[PDB]
């Protein structure tokens, strides 16, 4: 019954996966750490109690509780120890030596049937997994520990005579324990690890996950950028979370020229919505934007500067003469030192992302955008308008 | 089977709750009683002459005010015991059916109110305790080891006289009959806006009204065509050709939804 | 958010267009009337205007008319009047089959279903009994008509037959639609019910009973509509409440109240602009925009005068609405999405439009209402802030005070 | 009419009224192996109580003597009930409320199946 | 394209007569106008000779004539009640001569308790259900004057065994 359960999970398991490797059964069973969690359709009584179908196969991988003594002298000596991934990394882009202490499990895979992907199992399945961590699951109505081969057991037995036998069915637990059964193991937050494309990034972004690294030369089998996500369950500590996600959205901004160039805009776009969404988690004021302070604002901009900006608001320069401020531009309004004041919409946004930051010609994002190429420049000029008209207002 | 048991659980939850908005409906019918009372007299002298003004009617009104609620209170004692035994919060159950079938006395009804809270008392310990740990080791809260509930309770407890000053407070502004009467003749030694006598559980009791109200939110011939005629028509003859394609969904994903639409020991 | 009136009346409700036709011969040496823009000529019909849509490829139109009752098609290519065709009785509903203005159908008011082609008015049929919506089935070419009767008649154009009439367990149908992905057909009853149809078979797959608990008034389904994703479902009340469903599961995900006590004639699904968790529910006042998840306001519009009728470009942030007045309004959103190619350069004039705007964020509720609800005592709180002949309560409050009486 | 007299008869109403209201309770719970909620069973007893407490204030004040006009002793019941649902009560159903909407939306569902 | 012609029709032997001309301008009818309750829009119609004909396409008000009294006030019409030829009519508040109206009940109420000076007594007596429609506030009343061909919506308030009649239809 066990064995007929275990093959309907690999199918599950192994069909999103390109290649998978047999490897990974011997991951899943003897590893401490690992937890498995299957999401089931509802039972019907009269079934007989038929081995069911998987639906939403979840596997986890605790990680963290690391000293703050081993950290420091791995990071001196620059080796990484296996396992716990997402503390090892976290620590080295951040150096944060707290972190890694904090008690975190890793999502390895979700796989779902792909006959019924985009149905909302998928995220069904996440939202009860936080619950059951965050410690929703209680049972209300007022042990599954096996005895191990006893040393006694061993001396007794000769290599001739010994009867190797499956385990007597008394013994064994049941296959599938509901969430109250099993208490849950105590964790601040609970990470993800994978390639970044849109259709997967618009789940986890559903799901409250918030970015905190993305890797930035692609893997070579798939060409995309491994893009690392957390969350913190309520009740934790967010702290920590909101400076990574502070920290990297600064970082991206920077390296969209480098090497996310290719990414589209819209794309780009929701990297940094995700992790605003991180700000908004804490109600707390402690950490907030500053608006840009005058004398701040003549150190960047000289006055003839923004004299050549008033006048493209007017349209009486062409647009190659305000060609070279730009860039600033868009690393103020990202950074939100523009403030309340300036907000624009999802087309404008892409638009100054683009150029600002991507480096792209106008002509490319007319093409990406699908608009024309008058369009996305007026689009654009109103756009220095709202900005010129700020800078007049801090004057 | 492991499905009717939670079921009937869900019954007996509902039958709690149900129980709990009911007993607040005896809360909102006796609001006006508990205001009127807080403006009666609050000595023997004013009380006297409170009987002066009409003597004759207030006796009437004074003995029925009496029967009233001797009865009623006699009710009430009835359904706390078989309350706290049908719920196993006595379990001498002995004892109990012999204070249901006994008529009492209102010195006889106090003894057993002071009966009744003592044993609330030790099963609310019990209780928190219980419920307490549990939530706790659901949360991992045992694997950690956020006060326990009962520990919480006996702390709220022992600040008697903060929680004291909170029932004093008079913020309805009520004045007892005949209160500047005792206040000038030295009557009310407790005195000698925060007065001692007035009772106020006005916040305590809006709470109540608005988690009742919360909860009721979230659960709630031929001719003219008037025969329809099956000839073919020319003129829309062809008029459209089908699409070849067909539903974009395979056809037995589309026979699968439409079913379901609008609704070793495994286990 | 920003609301621009592109086109549209700009005078008060209480003064009607007519006399602002006579003011506009005494008013031509403004200079407003000069700078005024109008986006498409003759975007007008004499006295009213009933139902828009607009071509599946995006370059055109078409509208009907009160009287006398015609069919005009706009040619956006070049922002003009294609060409107006009269007709022998006023429109009640219509579809175009074909991707462009040349194919369509139209069900008029004295029961008669008219096929409009290319050149000009090709067969007339008759259902048996009155009309009250039509929808067209892509994959089967079969016309779906509601009726006054509890039958629901089928007419298929590829055979040019008609076909055995569905048969409902309720009389009245009030609109009809099918579900892109699934071909689910839903039925709109009188009765506070919903009935859905498998068109492959002929069958009832099962019908839905909506449940409102703020009024216990009886309300009648006025119209209904598939989200693409094949999954969602929205209703429309008499009563002016709009429901959400997942149709898996019977409970509503969703009810948002527009508080006007006014039938919803319109459902749109704004999920082609961008952010797809947005909705429009259309009533006889006010067009809302709010996001599917949480039911939040993120846009309204309050056009001067009736609508009858709401459009949405798809891939742009232009809406339509076919009113009771003399033009038909044009309405921009820029937040939602970039202007419509043929309007390419809308977005220069944006500071020159009207940029219209408390009335849509809160709940109308009229004088006899309060009474009903026993919140006189509250006349001149903060809580009523009065308009018009009414006051304006907060949902939430609404709510509450309604299960309470 | 005495200020007495009128609020005489406004407490006679309110305890007919209650008297009634709770006869249609003892008969239904009366009427109702069904195990309860410990939890739930506590917080609907223990306000039993405050209720209780509150109408000994009530009869400590009715009577004509008054020998304890300030209610203490009901005072305290009252301030021992109260404490119970505010602090000991509300916060551990909160951590439980999941379960329990998830069971009674069980026993509902399942109720309307066997319609 | 409406005509009024009796040639496309069978004769009464039930022969199918031919098309003897094309449709001719003096035998013209022109599309219904379905007014409805809605700010007064009337549009005109150039008809045959120097006449002209108004259609009322929407109108909210119009002049009601109480006959016991003999006295004509102008009024708000309410909605459409229940209209004799048809009830889909009546659903959409579809005005047509000899539909049942309720129009607002204020100035006949100010004209009666004026003249009268009551809210003697033999005169002032009025019929029992006409004084049940004043306390509701509207009237019940029926449509005398063509919209679609004068463009005005006068009639007259029901009583007697009009009155009678259409209450029990209702």
């Amino acid at each position: 019954v066990s064995e007929n359960f275990l093959e309907k999970m690999m199918a599950l398991y192994v069909s999103s996966h390109y290649k998978n490797s047999p490897n990974d059964l011997q991951l899943m069973s003897d590893a401490p750490a690992h937890k498995l969690f299957v999401l089931l359709p509802p039972i019907d009584p009269k079934d007989g109690g038929r081995i069911p179908d998987p639906l939403c196969v979840i596997q986890i991988a605790l990680e963290g509780e690391i000293s703050k003594e081993s950290v420091r002298n791995s990071l001196s000596r620059g080796q990484r120890a296996g396992g716990d991934l997402i503390p090892w990394l976290i620590s080295q882009q951040f150096q944060d030596e707290e972190f890694a202490s904090l008690s975190g499990a890793r999502i390895v895979r979700i796989a779902t049937n792909p006959e019924y992907a985009s149905m909302g199992y998928g995220s069904r399945a996440i939202e009860l997994l936080r619950d059951y961590f965050e410690g929703k699951f209680t049972d209300m109505s007022e042990d599954y520990s096996i005895k191990r081969v006893s040393d006694k057991e061993l001396a007794k037995t000769n290599l001739l005579k010994d009867d190797v036998k499956l385990r007597d069915a008394k013994t064994l637990p049941p296959l599938l324990l509901k969430l109250s059964e099993q208490p849950p193991h105590y964790l601040h937050y609970l990470g993800v690890s994978y390639g970044l494309t849109q259709s997967l990034h618009k789940f986890w972004k559903n799901n409250s996950f918030v970015p905190v690294y993305l890797r930035q030369t692609a893997n070579d089998l798939t060409g995309e950028h491994t893009c690392v996500m957390l969350n913190v369950l309520e009740g934790r500590e967010s702290n920590w979370l909101v400076e990574f996600a502070k920290d990297f959205r600064k970082r991206f901004l920077s390296l969209l020229s480098y090497d996310f160039h290719k990414f589209t805009a819209v794309q780009a776009l929701s990297v940094i919505e995700s992790s605003k969404k991180a700000q908004d988690l804490s109600d707390d004021e402690k950490h907030d934007n500053k608006e840009l302070t005058r004398t701040h604002l003549d150190d960047i901009f000289s006055p003839f500067d923004l004299k050549r900006l008033d006048s493209y608001s007017n349209n009486l320069l062409d647009y190659h003469v305000i060609g070279d401020m730009i860039p600033m531009l868009a690393l103020l309004y990202f950074g939100d030192k523009m403030g309340d004041s300036v907000k624009l919409s999802s087309v404008q946004s892409a638009i100054l992302l683009a150029i600002g930051l991507q480096r792209k010609n106008i002509d490319t994002i007319a093409k990406e955008l699908n608009l024309p190429s008058n369009q996305t420049i007026a689009m654009f000029a109103k756009i220095m308008r709202k900005m010129s008209q700020y800078f007049r207002q801090l004057l | 089977q492991s499905v009717q048991r939670d079921a009937s659980k869900g019954y007996s939850i509902l039958q709690q709750t149900k129980l709990f908005d009911n007993i607040i409906d005896l809360r909102i019918k006796l609001q006006k009683a508990v205001i009127a009372a807080n403006k009666l007299p609050l000595t023997t002298e004013s009380w006297e002459e409170a009987k002066m003004d009409d003597s004759e009617e207030t006796k009437r009104l004074l003995k029925e005010n009496e029967k009233l609620f001797n009865n009623l209170f006699n009710r009430l004692i009835n359904f706390r015991i078989k309350f706290q035994l049908g719920d196993h919060i006595t379990q001498n159950e002995e004892v109990a059916k012999h204070k249901l079938s006994k008529k009492r006395s209102l010195k006889e009804l106090y003894q057993e109110t002071n009966s009744l809270d003592s044993e609330l008392k030790e099963y609310r310990t019990a209780v928190l305790n219980k419920w307490s740990t549990k939530v706790s080791s659901a949360s991992g809260n045992a694997a950690l080891s956020n006060l326990p509930a009962d520990v919480q309770v006996e702390n709220q407890l022992s600040d008697m006289s903060r929680l004291m000053k909170r029932t004093k407070l008079n913020r309805r502004n009520i004045t007892p009959l005949y209160f500047q009467k005792d206040c000038a003749n030295g009557r009310l030694p407790e005195l000698i806006t925060e007065n001692p006598y007035v009772f106020d559980d006005e916040d305590f009791y809006r709470v109540l009204l608005n988690d009742l109200i919360d909860k009721k939110i979230s659960n709630a011939k031929a001719s003219k065509g008037r025969k329809l005629n099956y000839s073919v028509q020319d003129p829309i003859a062809n008029y459209e050709a089908p699409i070849t394609s067909g539903y974009k969904w395979s056809d037995d994903q589309i026979d699968e939804f439409f079913a379901g639409l609008l609704g070793i020991q495994i286990f | 958010v920003s609301v621009y009136q592109v086109s549209g009346t700009n005078v008060s409700r209480s003064l009607p267009d007519w006399i602002a036709k006579k003011r506009k011969r005494q008013l031509k040496n403004d200079l407003e009337y000069q700078n005024r823009v109008e986006l498409i000529q003759d975007f007008e019909f004499s006295e009213a205007s009933n139902k828009i849509k607009v071509s599946r490829d995006g370059q055109y139109c078409m509208a009907t008319g009160t009287y006398k009752p015609q069919i005009h098609v706009y040619d956006f290519a070049n922002l003009s009047l294609k060409f107006d065709r009269h007709t022998d009785a006023e429109n009640v509903d219509f579809t175009i089959l074909s991707d462009d203005w040349t194919k369509s159908v139209h069900l008029q008011n004295d029961r008669s279903i008219q096929f409009q082609n290319k050149g000009g008015l090709h067969y007339t049929t008759r259902i048996p009994k009155f009309g009250r919506s039509l929808v067209y089935n892509k994959v089967n070419c079969d016309l779906y008509v509601g009726a006054s009767g509890n039958e629901l008649y089928r007419l298929n154009l590829e055979k040019g037959r008609f076909l055995n009439p569905f048969k409902l367990d309720t009389e009245g149908v009030n609109h009809v639609s099918i579900n892109e992905v699934n071909g689910l057909l839903a039925a709109g009853t009188e009765t506070n019910v919903v009935e859905f149809w498998d068109p492959r078979s002929r069958s009832r797959v099962s019908k839905l009973y909506l449940e409102n608990n703020i009024d216990n008034r009886p309300f009648q389904v006025t119209t209904t509509s598939f989200r693409n994703d094949g999954l969602t479902f929205a209703c429309g009340t008499s009563n002016g409440y709009s429901y959400i469903y997942d149709l898996r599961t019977s409970e509503p995900s969703i009810i948002k109240d527009q508080g006007y006590g006014f039938d919803i004639k319109k459902i749109i699904w704004l999920d082609n602009v961008g952010t797809e968790n947005k909705i429009v529910t259309c009533d006889k006042r006010i067009a809302k925009i709010w996001d599917r998840l949480d039911g939040k306001a993120y846009a309204s519009m309050e056009p001067s005068v009736d609508i009858n009728d709401i459009e949405h470009v798809p891939g742009t942030g232009m809406f339509f609405t076919a009113n009771e007045s003399i033009p038909m309004h044009t309405y921009y959103i820029p937040s939602l999405g970039p202007s419509p190619r043929w309007c390419s350069f809308l977005d220069s004039i944006t500071e020159e439009l009207e940029e219209k705007p408390v009335y849509s964020n809160y709940r109308f509720i009229t004088r006899d209402d309060v009474k009903k609800l026993n919140l006189t005592h509250l006349v001149g709180s903060r809580v009523l802030r009065a308009y018009m002949h009414g006051f304006f309560i907060n949902t939430e409050l609404y709510d509450k005070v309604s299960l309470i009486a | 009419m005495s200020e007495l007299n009128a609020l005489l008869k406004d407490i006679n109403g309110s305890l007919t009224a209650t008297s009634e209201s709770l006869e249609r309770l003892s008969g239904i719970y009366s009427n109702s192996p069904a195990e309860k909620v410990s939890l739930l069973s506590l917080k609907n007893g223990s306000m039993l109580g405050y209720i209780n407490s509150l109408l000994m204030l009530i009869g400590n004040r009715l009577d004509d003597e008054c020998k304890d006009p300030s209610a203490m002793d009901a005072r305290e019941r009252s301030i021992q009930h109260r404490v119970v649902l505010e602090r000991g009560v509300k916060p551990l159903e909160k951590k439980l409320a999941y379960q329990l909407d998830k069971l009674t939306r069980a026993y509902v569902k399942m109720e309307k199946e066997y319609k | 394209g409406i005509s009024r012609d009796s040639r496309h029709k069978r004769s009464a032997t039930g022969a199918k007569r031919a098309q003897f001309r094309k449709k001719r301008k003096f035998e013209l009818g022109r599309q219904p106008a379905n007014t409805k309750i809605g700010a007064k829009r009337i549009h005109s119609v150039r008809t045959r000779g120097g006449n002209k004909k108004y259609r009322a396409l929407r109108i909210e008000t119009g002049n009601f004539s109480w006959a016991s009294e003999g006295i004509s006030k102008k009024t708000r019409i309410a909605g459409v009640v229940y209209h004799p030829s048809n009830n889909e009519l009546v659903r959409t508040n579809t005005l047509t001569k000899a539909a049942i109206v309720q129009i607002d009940a204020t100035p006949f109420r100010q004209w009666f308790e004026a003249h009268y000076g009551q809210t003697r007594a033999a005169s002032a007596k009025i019929e029992s259900s006409v004084e049940s429609q004043f306390s509701a506030g509207r009237l019940y009343a029926c449509i005398s004057s063509r919209p679609g061909q004068s463009g005005r919506c006068d009639g007259y308030i029901l009583e007697g065994e009009e009155l009678a009649f259409y209450l029990r239809r209702l």
